[PDB]
């Protein structure tokens, strides 16, 4: 990644064995739950595109996954050539090139042009506009690999409220990758979900409820 | 187990529209993906509309700007309305819907002249 | 997090994987209990908003909680607002802008912007403030998640003094962390509850007596 | 804590993720077994006040031992009051305010004014004062919950006798008490609660003999 | 490896017991697995030649493909003196010696002199041209040892389509080939090689069905 | 302890939590085994007299041990102060007090006193004179707990001489902790004590001989 | 170990907690398989002889190894003495003394000498020179524990040839690790040794095949 | 079972060009290794080509520059080109194939 330096210039430093074993063993141990996209944009903190790609080629399963994340990003890398095309010309001693879509991804650019872009003033952040095209693909993994849709989780009938709640909003962050309106379907299948001792507990609280005030009620 | 039925399907002139309607028993929200396929009498069948969960409708390159597909959870049913019909779209229509294996409808024919 | 420098200027530090795997771990292991609001506390020393919102974010199950940690976080940035609104204008060369409510937590506000806060002459403190709001919201949860009332602890017959003592505390600190509040209870409750035998030894201890000397006492 | 950095200067950083769950573990695996207290001591090396509260925090069990040392605390801070009382006055700008015992506790004061009376010139070291408070609670609660009485501690008969020996010190070392007493007693109970078949075996070695001599002398009863 | 320093200047650092252990152990996790060879690229981040040769020569077991790797390594040795042949002749007083195919392989290099031309500027980058040549070595025995042909895998009766598909294209990263291959066979043998279950809905979803939609599709069959 | 810093001066540093726990689980695992005298000056580089009594009193166990520990300590600060005796007298502004036996123990001195004496020029290194005080009763300890007299260290009929030569040195190397002639008794009891077979074989390999080759001899 | 400072300085660092542990660990799990030796070379970078000796007497088992280990440390020592005698004198201020045989094992010299030496310009690294001979030591004793002559290697008659291949490269690398040597050996024994119907491949083959064309030629 | 039977072979003048072929039964992708050796009456069996899957052919020193061999999957079978015949080359050549053993022709003469 490129990071500051005691001095208040910004190096390169080589990606850390603690962070590339984290990765690859969070994906080992919970996949593609929701919470997994925060922890890669954690660990890539300051990343280049060779280190984002670096974090993905370690991974070892999930390949269907990985074949659908590259098809994600190729559709991003067009866009970005779309809306910012690349202007032609012979370069200028001491000038850097015009990054494209390709460069962003770390499939034809060097470390060395990486650290250029990321360290130039006006800075062209490639680390991060790669890290972003990651993150959207991600999303729709974790969406397709949402084991149980939103309207089939009911709470049983010995199940503590508590815990069915915790099933519902564990569900309801994998559809959409949260990032919702996370309003319309709560004040509605929440409660016609909910256990049928609980559902007129639920029913008669009235307009207006906090998720605390209904937990404490059904307790 | 699953059964499909579809309906609304008849005869009728070209320039008209027409509507047709797919009956699911359980809730159609619990299928993973459902569409419409056809067959002509003598020509092999063909691929005319699909809507995959979370996904946007696809439709068949013959049809892309004339037909629609649809689905009313409410009264659990696929609905194809093909408009601007054509001669090409005298068959019989199918709709299929996949949950653990697929499942097709009897099929409704529709003539158009 | 936000760190000096060996020149003592304050710079940006990414998160580190160490710290994210323990805050995650104490979570699974702990989950709500009264003790995880101090190791939350220390495990986000110097952390920009960004970082705070990344510690919560990774964590996997208990979505109800944060479901209500959202709420409470929103109820906090309105009450910011109010008390401190935004002063609407053009913004000076060289000048930063005012945060909101929504700002302090990160959700609005960049990376950029939150160190300008955090770094400026006077600093104006966004992290702490952030973290002020996302403690009062855990404190909430441990409350919720208590399990027993300290009324529904009573020493049992064959229950040695010392391991009721423990239990009575343990319950009394989910009750919203210990404070004095908790003493006026703890004078009465404590003996109140107490097995036939050792509540004789207490009440002839008298008044004043400290926990060394009823412990003692009913050795 | 309070640090060198790479200049002179002393500065404050974070408590790490290291130290904190080195100190939870170590309450889990020996409670407050006698040496506890000197794990504290070493893992607490420079601590703010607010980062000596954060250790004792994050235990979450043996709350009756905590509560136990939360009184021990506000009694010292009690004296502390009494023997440095605070002069009373406007502050003149620039100076610092003076530290009373809730203070020094870290109850009543931010971490900003910690670090000021701490990087003084002369330094007011509030945070190793609150430390000393905190050890002094600490050994109380050891000995409360020491489980024997050197009385009660007699060798097993298939014990080896460094085994006994072994454990009759671990008890000293709770009951503490001093360096005069943990030489009489031993120079009485150690012998008396002795095995028959190592009694006979001390016995015979005559007065004077070494502890370094009763053990190689016994290492044959098995 | 060759670290920045907190000051401009180019530095050797000692491999670290961190990445050795590291590499160590991926072998013996995960053999030679495609994954590996990533990580062999990330953990030798700035290797000097004599840092790639300890953490190849680290390695205990899977002996039969570390000598096929030295083979690999020889051949492209030879390949870099045809294409870079040594200028002869007496060395300038503090001018560096052309490093030869297998000076930039760390068999007749030392370390000084390996430094030397790293640091160089312009730097000759002799661990970067090494790395290059052990990373095709491990590429051709990743494939060598993949352990099933594409055309073997085909989905069992009672497997959720994602399992297949990740076995297929898991396969497909081992055999490597090239892009167009990677389409070419997608079109073809993972339809073929499905369940029928799955291939009945499969075939259903008609032409051009995204690789996403027809995992969604088949999400059903268990 | 006392280390280096970047620049070329003389710092305190805190005794490091991976420090403590190594001597202390080693000390768990492998006891009064011969090499923990080598790991034991190793963790301690650079300690200050308080830092050796950290470690040596984290240790839980070993309580007879550790009290003959003391006693050594005890003897060796006598014979300090016998050959080094204080000279007293007022303290000059700014100069330094002579330690004594029980301050080169940590028992008398304050940290800043035994940071003074280890940086003045010239050092009065009170940290490097303890630790060689432990040592010698460490070694004690490890000679009294070494478990059995080489004398009946005897190779088994079916067991390989490497195994017994194993053995025979680690029993050697208990007895007087190594630091000895380690010569006379190996030119005589290895032979001695060896199998039948082997005896004759040894016996049978003439003056003069490697431990290289008589291990292949046997073989 | 010698490691530079931000200075560029030489400056010694004590042997960390994690690689003493490592080595420890590695000999434990490994023994003396080949293997070793690289490892112990990495582990023991930029150390002093004193580190040197530090990780060998930290070695517990094996006592016979070490045994054998000081008696080529020894042997190495008198022909250093032999080659490079020491110049009598009286040692002039500021100059240093030339270090002996035994200096540069760590036995007579104290780390401020050795220091000395390692950090002089020109520098005398008498760390590097110990090392060499610590490892011409491990080497024979990997020798001599190698379980099986490769004469003993043969190809069962159900084994792959991948697996018969990798037993033998494992025998040969103990038999006095991997050379030049090893590979007239190689092209005869491993064909001789194979099993009846993969010998007639590899055969038919003709001279100069490659691994490669012969492991697959024989699958 | 593997079958192989060459044919092609026969005295020819100096100069002149010769391609062996050698037919094997099924496919050959199949094989994991072929080639061809040769052995004249009084001289030893000496080696010829060699194509090993996946691999470059490989060809002797003593007919590199003017034997090639290749391989057509179409008709299934293993060619060796021989260029420049010379009367020194004359002898009996044989073709083998690897799979699970190794199995050889029957071999051709070769003649100049």
């Amino acid at each position: 990644p490129i990071v500051q330096n005691l001095q208040g210039q910004m190096v390169h430093q080589c990606i850390s064995p603690r962070t590339l074993n984290a990765w690859v063993k969070v994906v080992e141990e919970k996949a593609f739950s929701p919470e997994v996209i925060p922890m890669f944009s954690a660990l890539s903190c300051g990343a280049t595109p060779q280190d984002l790609n670096t974090m993905l080629n370690t991974v070892g399963g999930h390949q269907a996954a990985m074949q659908m994340l590259k098809e994600t990003i190729n559709e991003e890398a067009a866009e970005w050539d779309r809306l910012h095309p690349v202007h032609a010309g012979p370069i200028a001693p001491g000038q850097m090139r015009e990054p494209r879509g390709s460069d962003i991804a770390g499939t034809t650019s060097t470390l060395q042009e990486q650290i250029g872009w990321m360290t130039h003033n006006p800075p062209i952040p490639v680390g991060e506009i790669y890290k972003r095209w990651i993150i959207l693909g991600l999303n729709k993994i974790v969406r397709m690999y949402s084991p149980t849709s939103i309207l089939d989780i009911r709470q049983g009938p010995k199940e503590p409220f508590r815990d069915y709640v915790d099933r519902f909003y564990k569900t309801l962050r994998a559809e959409q990758a949260s990032q919702e309106v996370k309003n319309a379907a709560t004040e509605t299948l929440l409660v016609q979900n909910a256990n049928p001792d609980c559902k007129t507990i639920l029913k008669a609280l009235g307009p207006g409820a906090t998720l605390e005030e209904m937990m404490t009620a059904c307790q | 187990d699953v059964q499909l039925q579809e309906s609304g399907g008849g005869l009728v002139q070209a320039g008209g529209s027409l509507r047709l309607s797919c009956a699911a028993s359980g809730s159609i929200s619990r299928f993973n993906a459902m569409g419409w396929w056809r067959q002509a009498p003598g020509k092999e069948r063909e691929f005319v509309a699909r809507i995959v969960k979370g996904f946007d409708p696809v439709l068949a390159d013959s049809v892309k700007g004339r037909f629609t597909i649809s689905i009313d959870s409410a009264e659990n049913t696929l609905a194809l309305q093909m408009n601007r019909l054509k001669p090409e779209d005298t068959a019989v229509y199918y709709c299929f819907a996949a949950l653990d294996t697929a499942y097709w409808g009897q099929g409704t024919q529709v003539t158009v002249s």
